[PDB]
């Protein structure tokens, strides 16, 4: 019937919706910093916008290694054991600090990068100051991600959105204290926003720890009672699970960087519309990612409960819901490609060219939604390895050469950005096609074999 | 700032020639480049200009449709392409620098002028082949002021190309020596003459000599002038 | 454009004025140039009144209604050159005819000589005769060629030297080109010259 | 076309005299009008020339500094203001008018002359 | 050329005042710096003022006390009030604007003007 499926589709949304608010208010910090740093110059607004382009991928690579804790914790809760739950958390933190060792190194190498980009000193001396101010937050951002990954793994999502929203609401007024040199605080024109970001991240971490200690819903775990110690044998287990998830993100970012370099030979009016279209296609990526995150915790719960039909129905309903939301937002983007391009910019040639790229951005949305929901469902099964192979093959072997063939080389008149966007679409379709096949192969296996694989 | 010319020389009529103005010392994109032509013994005359790009380019009415000017922003150079030349095109060509948008600015109260000039290169359109001169003596007649002053001449004729010099008594005499400018004959050749206002009494009874040197044909003939 | 004085005669220390006629309703604030004989031109005054950077304050432009004048406060021995206008137009710029400033001088009458054709030239086949004007002032003089009282024309070509540096006086020479056949026909050849320093024209002749 | 000199008479050395030439039948404002003089038994040597307005006036070597010429186009009359006369200046001053516009020295007309003698 | 246009320059006697105004189109102007430049014949282009998106005017050394740069955001224009002019202020004045092209970029874009002449003389 349909009274058995719908219940699941009521759970999933109830899990997926809060995460979205906790993920929208994460780019709000960068946006607010950039906007408030432009009310004092256009040198500052372009100095804290370069420094937010080296910070974000560097911290995403670090976060990617702590996203393998969600299935590990959610499966123990389903199996009903729960008394191994405090042991894994105390390991995750020991990992988080360690993965802040390389990042803080690479950020100190910021200078050698900007002089590689042909940047004048008048804003280099501001970008370096901003980066040195924000390095004090990667110890308190990765730990907060580990704690949030725990609370999500416990099928409890509320304490993330509230804390993120409070963080942003405390970021807005506390920039104006340190930017406009007020209340006996440094003038600090373009680095005050970095200092405000560090302070608000530390406050959010402290509030989350206070909630974890006091909450009456987690009291049956007794989390902060032991003083456990690291052990390499068990800790290498988490690294093997977590590495491919980070590798896929790294290769995706490098692909998006290389495409811009190949488009640079064209006019500076072409690259601006490409950047606008890509930025907007990255903003509306949050809905399928949130649905994937909800499916990931839901699928690992059923397999912990020694139930497999529950995992199958969870994955299928996740796919259907991701497809439906992709379709609705693609229609709402195609119907409204007038006002947003005018929100972004002012030149009418730039808007007249970006209206053409939004058409392909709609198909891009509709395809990557299915791709990412399938990837989340596969991550539910602790199969973190096949994702990397399949997405790397579908990105850098089919996605990239086909863009160049339809673009520069003038085979098959030359096409500009549109050839590259068609290359993106081909890569995404191939990735979705192979991940679906892998999921079906893994879903048509015996109960013992599938559980054993999910047990490891 | 420095402007340099190269590419000027003898050309056959109806041929082609290309002149370059290798600008250096300034930002090329902020300024235009004008070409100015001065005929031999006449006033200045404007020819053409180009801005940093081919977007702005104008011509004078006398050379419209026969001269093409193009700029090379990469190595700071502007070219003039002259083809189907005539006999009246022999002149000296200067390169001058001005503002970029000077049609837009100029009004009833503003005119920015051309700041820096090049020294220019001489282009001549020949009709005859290079050859050496012939020297003839202009004897002082026995009755032309016999007793006071006296005039003694020396006529060179029918040489090509231009440069030539005359010397009297191998540099030992410069008392009133005039050497008139070379005038272009109707036959495409060149003429000249030089005279001395030597005093009377057998002219000092030393036989005055003419020392003419024409480098392209390496001729240094000497004529010993005397009356009869 | 036609500058009204085409040759000035001024001595050291006098005030000198050159005027430019903007012979159109295309007045665009002329700029004035200077050129020594055989050099590149320079810029003195742009925008019709302002002074180029590095020019002595003797020079100073003006604008009298629709006429543009350059006035030199005191004429030094280095201000002896040719001066041009640079009126612009819709898309082309035009240079005036240019006036030449020469040093003023007591009027001098020319001394006239005539030279018969060289004997060696008769073998070549084209005879040339020349009469010479020596050490006169000012430049304006007129030579007339008469052969047996017939006034020829088109066979003469004359070239004048430049102002001498010692006494500042000129020298001119006009030559007559005749084929040997035409030369041998006639009997008397005469050179007639007129000048403001001569009460009556002086003629020098010779027998062939 | 008629020229007429006037204003001439005996004067002491170092005196001052001022002649005048009544031009008629021509517009002298378009031409230049030259001064000449002939002493008894002598040639007619140059004295001075007054070109058009804005062209200046030129003087011979001997009379430089002492003499002065000026035109009056309205009355069509030239005037020669003589300063610091000398007995050598004794001569009959024959006026002349230049026909050519280019100042080429083509004189066509002369006056009847006026006797001037200097003797203390 | 098309984004920026200047107007207001003309002849003025020494000791007089002017008011140049630069009007910008196709530019955000809320997040842009501004500035005026001059170039006299024989010389080279040199800065003469500057305002940065919130104030903090940046006059030149030989210019302080006479030139007062201001900006107006409702109708996007930049002014410059010239006071006590002297014969050495004759040149052609340019407008310049730099800032982000869109809200999604990271590098600055610079646009120039065609210039308006100013000539000061009696």
């Amino acid at each position: 019937s349909v009274h058995r499926y719908k219940k699941e589709a009521s759970n999933l949304i109830k899990l997926a919706t809060p995460v979205l608010i906790a993920s929208v208010a994460q780019t709000g910090m960068g946006f607010v910093d950039t906007i408030m740093a432009g009310g004092v110059s256009a040198i500052d607004m372009a100095a804290v916008s370069i420094a937010a382009s080296i910070w974000l991928p560097s911290i995403l690579f670090g976060v990617g290694l702590l996203m393998a804790l969600v299935p590990v914790v959610a499966q123990l809760n389903g199996a009903g054991r729960q008394h191994k739950i405090p042991f894994e958390v105390h390991q995750g933190l020991i990992l988080a600090l360690l993965v802040s060792i390389p990042i803080i190194a690479v950020l100190f190498q910021t200078q050698f990068i900007i002089r590689f980009m042909d940047v004048e000193e008048a804003m280099a001396t501001k970008t370096v100051g901003y980066m040195h101010a924000v390095i004090f937050a990667v110890p308190a951002y990765l730990l907060f991600q580990a704690l949030r990954s725990f609370t999500d793994g416990m099928s409890l999502t509320k304490p993330a959105m509230v804390i993120g929203f409070i963080g942003l609401l405390l970021n807005i007024p506390l920039n104006w204290i340190f930017v406009y040199g007020k209340f006996g605080a440094p003038e600090l024109g373009g680095v005050g926003c970095g200092v405000a970001t560090a302070i608000v991240y530390w406050i959010m971490l402290l509030l989350l720890l206070f909630y974890i200690v006091t909450s009456k819903r987690l009291a049956h775990v007794k989390v902060f009672e032991t003083f456990h110690k690291p052990q390499p044998k068990e800790l290498i287990r988490l690294f093997r699970l977590g590495f491919p998830v980070a590798a896929a993100l790294f290769f995706e970012v490098t692909l998006f960087a290389v495409v811009a370099l190949l488009v640079a030979p064209l006019g500076s009016t072409v690259v601006a519309a490409h950047q606008v279209a890509l930025n907007f296609s990255s903003l509306v990526f949050m809905f399928p990612m949130s649905i994937g995150a909800a499916v990931s915790i839901r699928v690992g719960h059923k397999l912990g409960e020694q139930d497999t039909k529950g995992a199958a129905i969870a994955a299928n309903v996740g796919l259907m819901t991701g497809l439906a939301t992709a379709c609705i937002t693609a229609l709402l983007t195609v119907l409204f490609r007038e006002q947003i391009a005018l929100l972004y910019t002012e030149n009418q040639v730039v808007v007249a060219l970006a209206m053409q790229l939004l058409l392909f951005a709609a198909i891009y949305q509709c395809m990557d939604a299915v791709q990412v929901v399938a990837a989340g469902s596969l991550r539910g099964y602790k199969d973190m390895t096949a994702i990397f192979h399949r997405t790397f093959i579908s990105y850098w072997v089919l996605g990239l050469p086909t863009g160049y063939i339809l673009g520069m080389t003038n085979w098959l008149q030359p096409l500009g950005a549109k050839g590259f966007w068609l290359g993106f679409i081909i890569g995404l379709s191939a990735a979705a096609l192979m991940l679906g096949q892998r999921l079906y192969w893994l879903q048509k296996q015996s109960d013992d074999v599938q559980l054993h694989l999910a047990a490891k | 700032v420095q402007l340099v010319e190269s590419g000027g020389g003898l050309v056959q009529p109806g041929g082609s020639l290309r002149l370059s103005c290798a600008a250096s010392g300034f930002n090329f994109s902020y300024y235009s480049i004008h070409w100015v032509r001065q005929a031999p013994g006449k006033g200045l005359e404007w020819v053409a200009y180009i801005s940093s790009s081919s977007s702005y380019t104008s011509y004078a009415d006398s050379v419209k449709g026969r001269f093409t000017i193009s700029a090379d922003t990469s190595k700071n150079t502007a070219y003039l392409q002259m083809n189907s030349l005539r006999a009246e095109d022999t002149a000296v060509y200067y390169c001058a620098r001005g503002y970029q948008y000077w049609q837009y600015h100029a009004s009833w109260y503003w005119n920015g002028g051309l700041d820096y000039w090049g020294q220019g290169t001489l282009v001549t359109v020949s009709s005859a082949s290079t050859k050496g001169p012939s020297v003839f003596p202009l004897a002082p007649s026995s009755k032309s002021t016999s007793g006071g002053t006296a005039a003694l001449g020396c006529l060179v004729k029918d040489y090509f190309p231009e440069p030539v010099t005359v010397s009297w008594n191998s540099g030992a005499l410069t008392s009133g020596v005039h050497t008139f400018p070379a005038v272009l004959q109707s036959s495409g050749l060149y003429s000249l003459s030089s005279v001395v206002t030597v005093p009377s009494s057998s002219l000092g009874t030393q036989t005055y000599i003419c020392n003419v040197n024409h480098k392209p044909s390496n001729t240094k003939v000497d004529k010993k002038v005397e009356p009869k | 454009m036609t500058q009204s004085p085409s040759s000035l005669s001024a001595s050291v220390g006098d005030r000198v004025t050159i005027t430019c006629r903007a012979s159109q309703s295309v007045s665009s604030a002329v700029a004035w140039y200077q050129q020594k004989p055989g050099k590149a031109p320079k810029l003195l005054i742009y925008s019709a009144s302002s002074l180029y950077s590095g020019v002595p304050s003797r020079f100073s432009g003006s604008r009298s209604g629709t006429d543009f004048t350059l006035t030199i406060s005191s004429l030094q021995p280095e201000d002896f050159a040719t001066y041009y206008c640079q009126q612009s137009s819709s898309s082309l710029i035009t240079f005036g005819q240019g006036t030449k400033v020469e040093i003023k001088r007591t009027v001098a009458a020319p001394s006239v000589f005539i030279f018969p054709p060289s004997d060696s030239q008769l073998k070549s086949g084209t005879a040339s005769v020349v009469c010479l004007l020596n050490n006169f002032y000012p430049r304006e003089a007129k030579v007339q060629w008469k052969v047996d009282n017939a006034l020829q024309s088109g066979n003469s070509q004359e070239s004048v030297t430049e102002q001498d540096s010692k006494d500042s006086t000129y020298s001119l020479s006009s030559t007559l080109t005749l084929s040997k056949a035409d030369y041998e026909k006639h009997k008397v050849y005469a050179c007639e010259v007129t000048h403001q320093g001569l009460s009556s024209p002086v003629t020098k002749s010779f027998n062939r | 076309v008629q020229l007429q000199e006037s204003g001439g008479g005996l004067v002491q050395p170092g005196g001052s005299l001022r002649l005048s030439c009544a031009a008629s039948g021509r517009t002298i404002s378009r031409y230049a009008m030259s001064w000449f003089r002939q002493a008894p038994g002598k040639e007619r040597e140059f004295v001075a020339v007054a070109r058009r307005s804005g062209d200046g006036a030129f003087y011979a070597d001997s009379v430089q500094g002492r003499f002065t010429v000026s035109r009056d186009d309205a009355k069509n009359t030239v005037y020669l203001q003589m300063n610091s006369l000398k007995p050598e200046d004794t001569a009959v001053y024959y006026c002349a008018i230049d026909s050519d516009t280019f100042y080429s020295g083509s004189y066509d007309y002369w006056g009847q002359g006026t006797q001037v003698t200097v003797s203390s | 050329q098309r984004q920026l246009v200047e107007s207001g320059g003309g002849l003025v006697q020494p000791g007089g005042s002017l008011r140049l105004s630069c009007a910008a189109s196709g530019i955000i102007f809320k997040i842009n710096d501004m500035g005026w430049f001059r170039q006299a014949p024989g010389k080279e282009r040199e800065g003469v003022a500057g305002i940065t998106s919130g104030g903090r005017t940046n006059y030149a050394d030989s210019v302080k006390g006479r030139f007062i740069i201001s900006r107006d955001n409702v109708k996007n224009t930049v002014y410059l009030q010239m006071n006590s002019l002297e014969p050495e202020d004759t040149a052609v004045y340019y407008c310049k604007s730099d800032g982000l092209i869109s809200y999604a970029a990271s590098q600055l874009s610079t646009y120039w003007g065609k210039g308006t002449p100013v000539t000061v003389s009696s």
